[PDB]
């Protein structure tokens, strides 16, 4: 169940 | 009755498009503001609370370093954001008040929404109960109905981008990936956990990606974590494209049914993308208690009202490192940002 718990940055091109 | 309501929606969206178009085919400087505190950050700059010196009103100022907006898709998106925000008008969309640029930066000055990000409230409490999640989801549904009717795709739905206002209602921010798209578009962009499979698969895609992302958001609000959850983006992508979704045991059967129809890899089956459009979502049993007009009119009592200690209060935001704003004596990227 490990995943990203903090704020998530958007990706612009990849 | 439901038919009369649907005629009224058509009437409203017709007027909304006329008003949008008039603004779409159509204001300050930095020293007019005192900079108070950083409210959030990103790879191209920051959002600061500022105070307008003359009026004393507070605003959220997004500052983009023109240099850092380097890559081709990064500059086009910045133009989209400004032009779309100046033209839209909807109760759950943040209001742009000023935009301007200088030698080094681009600036977009929006109304300040002091209740904080849905993100931090959700992470602090763990999860929202289904009525609470439903209240927020209803506002997103209406906001995407509005946007999509204007041929606008939003493309970055997530709790980080949803601010809670003083009445407990949502304000959607960050239009950095929003775009006018009549049919398909092809940019690989958004946030990993919220991407539809067709984006990840380098397929041309349409507004149905926003309906997928609504399924991710509802799931995350009601579970406390999103449905495709892993430490690294490539692992997240693999889960999305498999499209296998498992649900917490506390999800109601009506919620799971709605989410299975939103988190649908087959575009010929995804709710929001069928013959009946948004009404497959609005008429779904999970929303049976939702009074769609009363939500729009803001007549429904919110599940949560943030506490506000006065104007300029930042207590509902996290703290960020502050870095002085430096403006160069040499104009940077003038030709690339002419239209801004
Ligand atoms: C309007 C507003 O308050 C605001 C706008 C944006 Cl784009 C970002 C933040 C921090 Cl997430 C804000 O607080």
């Amino acid at each position: 169940a490990a995943g990203r718990t903090g704020r998530r940055q958007a990706i612009h091109d990849i | 009755k439901k038919g009369s309501e649907q005629e009224s929606v058509k009437e409203f969206l017709a007027k909304a498009k006329e008003e949008f178009l008039k603004k779409w085919e159509s204001t300050a400087q930095l020293d007019h503001f005192d900079r108070i505190k950083t409210l959030g950050t990103g790879s191209f700059g920051r959002v600061m609370l500022v105070k307008h010196k003359e009026t004393g009103n507070h605003y959220a100022m997004k500052i983009l370093d023109k240099q850092k907006v380097v890559k081709l898709k990064q500059i086009e998106h910045t133009l989209n954001e400004k032009r779309i925000l100046q033209a839209v008008n909807f109760p759950f969309l943040v209001k742009l008040e000023f935009s301007f640029k200088d030698n080094s930066n681009l600036y977009m000055v929006m109304e300040y929404v002091p209740g904080g990000e849905m993100f931090s409230h959700l992470r602090r409490i763990g999860r929202f109960s289904e009525p609470h999640a439903r209240f927020y989801a209803a506002q997103i549904v209406l906001t995407f109905e509005y946007l999509h009717s204007l041929d606008l795709i939003y493309r970055d739905l997530k709790p980080e981008n949803l601010l809670i206002d003083q009445q407990g209602y949502i304000q959607v921010t960050d239009f950095g990936f929003a775009k006018r798209v009549k049919g398909r578009t092809w940019t690989l962009c958004g946030t990993p956990e919220y991407l539809a499979p067709e984006i990840i698969l380098s397929k041309g895609y349409n507004k149905a990606v926003d309906w997928w992302a609504l399924g991710v958001l509802i799931y995350e609000m009601a579970a406390g974590y999103p449905p495709f959850f892993a430490d690294q983006p490539i692992q997240i992508y693999e889960k999305i494209v498999s499209g296998k979704v498992r649900f917490p045991s506390h999800f109601s059967s009506d919620l799971k049914d709605l989410l299975r129809n939103l988190l649908q890899v087959d575009l010929t089956k995804r709710f929001g993308n069928l013959k009946n459009g948004v009404n497959d979502i609005k008429n779904h049993k999970w929303f049976a208690t939702t009074d769609w007009i009363a939500i729009y009119q803001r007549k429904v009592e919110a599940p949560f009202i943030p506490k506000f200690k006065g104007p300029g209060d930042t207590s509902n935001f996290d703290d960020y490192e502050e870095e002085e704003i430096r403006v160069s004596i040499n104009e940077k990227c003038g030709k690339e940002f002419t239209e801004f």
